[PDB]
RNA sequence: AAGAAGCGAACGAGGGGAAGUGAAACAUCUCAGUACCCUUAGGAAAAGACAUCAAAUGAGAUUCCCCAAGUAGCGGCGAGCGAACGGGGAGAAGCCGAUUAAUGCUAAUGUAGAAGAACAGCGUGGGAAAGCUGACCGUAGUAGGUGAUAGUCCUGUAUUCGAAACAUUAGCGUUAACAUAUUAAGUAGGGCGGGACACGAGAAAUCCUGUCUGAAGAUGGGGGGACCAUCCUCCAAGGCUAAAUACUCCUGACUGACCGAUAGUGAACCAGUACCGUGAGGGAAAGGCGAAAAGAACCCCUGUGAGGGGAGUGAAAUAGAACCUGAAACCGUGUGCGUACAAGCAGUAGGAGCCUCAAUUUAUUGGGGUGACUGCGUACCUUUUGUAUAAUGGGUCAGCGACUUAUAUUCUGUAGCAAGGUUAACCGUUUAGGGGAGCCGUAGGGAAACCGAGUCUUAAUAGGGCGUAG
């Protein structure tokens, strides 16, 4: 509810969006759905129909003393088609709107609970230059962090992108896999308010 | 899109109800003359599908 | 996500061929024969684990009979005399005493014959 | 994540251009739009945003200007 | 909020699928539960719906009865508990459509005594049962 | 004088058009207007403006997507086939020149390229990129290589960028080829026989026509699912029209919980090759030395052969060219024990002796190898009432080999919301957010009208049937 900025300013964040109890099963479902929808699912094998040749019966049904065959591209044979050859698949899952919103709520609440969320009044990099961002991170004692705030400036983006584990995202376009993955989170009070309105 | 095909005749034969299936009784079409009046009166009216038969009726007509 | 069976198949087959060490012919060299010999060996071990107790009771009874007849008594009377004397010594210990200590078995036979 | 940040950076500039349209000042809109153009062209190559969509946005913005 | 390394679905959320013909120990070996060699153990075997082995099926033993009424497809019954979705006080067919209580192509609507009326409504072009009317005018609505 | 011919992926349009199969048979039907044959275009094609629906307060061309809905219907009413009205979206456009082909300007793109930051010391190592220490660049930090794993060694990446010449796209200008109806008669409709409409002649509307016929022509005609009347809607017998839609022989960039030499294209290799066939046609196998050939000078045995032993090289030569590793079947050599008086699924439970390692203050135990002798013991799988069965299958080893995917539906578990739940297509700087069309539940009775915690049957208000947390 009542949090501190790095400077010391008191911030009022609602409990339903930043204090909801952690639901591990729901967070798991949403995170796995995001990971599954990250899949391309582009592959295929060739069935006996589409494997080259194989139209003729290799030998006559009886009299040769051999196990019967109908084609040289049956899955039993070397070089034959795949029984149940895979095709392109759609791995995306439909996440319920409320389930996703609640998973985000729980993720934020647990980030606060384990102190991996840091509120700042503002974060504006004066010029495109990595070292300035590194200097700011030095005083904030957050070598690795995920930065989310009202808007993303080109200079802050250019500074952030090169850094190994520093990434910048707008408040609207925020993912649970990112929030969970990156060790520390830097987030503005205005962005927090907009998260309250969104959730 | 691909959907299950309900049997058209089954759809006509069976009508849905809350807890059962209702069907018309047999043996009323024709030669009725020899049949006794009590049999005709008893045959008249709706009847309830048997517990065993309901399982197959459900597979035949799921949407109903 | 293809799976190759080579490594796991190799280790599975090596386990059986290791348990089949010392067997004759194909039984210790080729898997199709070794696996049957290992299963049949396990069956024999399972059955002889039952049978060994019977065999050793047989041997103990034979030795006790020999000792009792050396001391002038038969097994069916010596055991009856034990049971009437309330002597609880098992047949394994009785056979050990008969085989390695003649005088103590003579004393036991004396007690049995006094109880008969 | 990186691609998401690349996408994120453009939206702020487009919102600024929209505010410039609301102001109805020629130079303020022009500077912001010219600032945006190359970044959109660059993102088009990556395939994150459709080339047809980028061309439609450029035509709409030019018409607005 | 935890790590990606330590999220779990919870007990009972996930079940492992059965794989037929993967040895003796699995309990599905050699057959996959299909039994022994009959018609139902073959690859393309099914349970033909409405088939009794040659005996004339039940749905052909019994006669067809009734006809389908086209009016019944355009008439929607409305429950008293569903009116909390209505915007305003007037209850007409168009208001029901915009409240999504009835489908957009329904021509007629009927209100029945199923739940309770929380506020006073004005039922204009709809049929109201005896109990629904009494409950409506008990809640204050006038028809 | 100008065109055409022939070749070549898929998609489009049109002229013909099967059978296996399913119905547990089979002829109606299905398969299916699918396979195949034939003709012919364009980047799309077709269609397209109402002689269309609707019956609602009416809407306003065509095309495609999600619902409506597996509903209404058709159906040896069997198997199966299967809409439409309308709602929500994509895209929007109406015209009578929305045509083709060049040439000439303006703008842009493409077809070669250029620059492009920052690391040293120490120890190990054949070799440093890895280890320790301490630095630097970052609009360039998970790229490929370099003797082991490099942001700072190389090629690269971020970023900024060049065109003499030619192509392509758009805008403009101009030319020369073609076209430019003026409201529609052998036409609408009808008889016979067929075909298409979800619709199989059915009460069968609507469309097409092989045959024979044949109007009105605005005071008229078409449709509104037999048909009549009223009512509503629109003007066939002239032509054209972009977008949203379908595809990939190809070109550029990028991607992959796709494969890694029995896999992945048949083809990673001189592959549609060798080989097989008269021909149509079928159709393989086969990758890897080492970081760098530094690919073994020279000597020896040998026939100037093969092959090898030295020497040398290499970090390594049982890395020596059939060259990374190097399993199994299979076949050798050596050491230990057993075996030539003893009958059989060859093992197992005991067990003497012998050999070999360790202990141990020294033939006693522990580990390992063999196994004289005693007891028991007729393989595995399959199929069966029942198998050692003389019933099937397997010569052995290595690799490959068989319950899957999509959608629909029912039950169960779990999670979110909860008398409510949820969106689909689509928009979206695209996993967010919007999109409430639509679906399930909440009410049932009856064939239906209709009624409704009731309802059906009945003259009956009696009796009875069905009913009274998703």
């Amino acid at each position: 509810m009542d949090l501190k900025t790095v400077t010391g300013a008191a911030v009022e964040l609602s409990d339903t969006a930043f204090g909801r109890e952690f639901n591990e099963a729901l967070v798991h479902q949403v995170v796995t759905a995001y990971l599954a929808g990250g899949r391309q699912g582009t592959r295929a094998q060739k069935t006996r129909a589409e494997v080259s040749g194989g139209g003729i019966k290799p030998w006559r049904q009886k009299g040769t003393g051999r196990a019967r065959a109908g084609s040289i591209r049956s899955p039993i044979w070397r070089g034959g088609g795949r029984a149940f050859a895979a095709k392109p698949q759609d791995w995306s899952q439909k996440v319920n709107r409320k389930m996703y919103r609640g998973a985000m709520q729980c993720i934020l609440a647990e980030l606060i609970r384990q102190e991996r969320l840091i509120l700042v009044e503002e974060l504006t990099i004066s010029a495109p230059k990595t070292k300035e961002l590194i200097a700011k991170l030095s005083e904030l004692n957050a070598p690795r962090a995920l930065i989310i705030t009202k808007e993303v400036d080109e200079n802050l983006y250019l500074a952030a992108r090169n850094i190994p584990h520093v990434n910048v995202l707008d408040t609207s376009e925020v993912d649970p896999v990112s929030l969970i993955a990156f060790d520390k989170v830097i987030m503005s009070v205005e962005a927090a308010k907009q998260f309250e309105e969104a959730l | 899109k691909v959907k299950m095909k309900t049997k058209s005749g089954a759809a006509k034969r069976f009508k849905r109800t809350a807890n059962g299936f209702k069907r018309k009784q047999a043996f009323k079409s024709h030669i009725l003359t020899k049949k006794s009046s009590k049999r005709i009166r008893q045959l008249r009216g709706l009847k309830m599908v048997d517990k065993s038969d309901e399982a197959a009726v459900r597979r035949m007509c799921p949407y109903i | 996500a293809r799976v190759k069976r080579g490594v796991q198949a190799n280790r599975r087959h090596k386990k059986i061929l290791k348990r089949a060490k010392g067997y004759y012919g194909a039984r210790s060299r080729v898997y199709r024969v070794a696996v049957q010999a290992v299963t049949k060996a396990g069956q024999y071990a399972y059955r002889d684990r039952r049978n060994k107790k019977r065999t050793f009771r047989r041997l103990w009874i034979a030795r006790i009979n020999a000792g009792a007849r050396l001391n002038g008594l038969s097994y069916s009377r010596f055991i009856n005399g034990m049971k009437k004397a309330n002597i609880t010594i098992d047949r394994r210990v009785l056979a050990d005493i008969a085989m390695h200590d003649a005088a103590t078995f003579g004393a036991l036979v004396e007690k049995a014959k006094a109880e008969l | 994540q990186n691609s998401a940040s690349q996408r994120s950076m453009v939206r702020t500039y487009l919102k600024r251009v929209d505010a410039a349209i609301a102001a109805k000042d020629y130079d303020a809109a022009t500077e912001a739009y010219k600032k945006a153009i190359p970044v959109l062209d660059r993102m088009a190559d990556k395939g994150i945003i459709h080339k047809n969509k980028a061309a439609r946005r450029k035509s709409r913005l030019n018409k607005t200007i | 909020g935890l790590r990606l390394n330590e999220l779990s679905p919870g007990v009972g959320a996930k079940k492992t699928a059965q794989r037929r013909g993967r040895g003796i120990g699995s309990g599905l070996g050699k057959t996959g539960g299909r039994g022994v060699k009959g018609q139902k153990s073959r690859s393309g075997s099914s349970i033909r719906a409405g088939f009794e082995g040659g005996q004339t099926p039940l749905y052909r033993r019994l006669p067809k009865f009734g006809f389908t009424s086209k009016m019944a497809m355009t008439t929607a019954e409305v429950r008293l508990s569903e009116l909390n979705k209505v915007e305003g006080d007037v209850i007409s067919v168009a208001t029901l459509k915009t409240a999504n209580i009835i489908r957009h192509d329904m021509k007629r609507a009927r209100i029945i005594l199923s739940g309770d009326v929380t506020k006073a409504y004005t039922f204009q072009g709809v049929k109201v049962t005896k109990g629904a009317k009494q409950a409506i005018e008990a809640a204050g609505g006038s028809i």
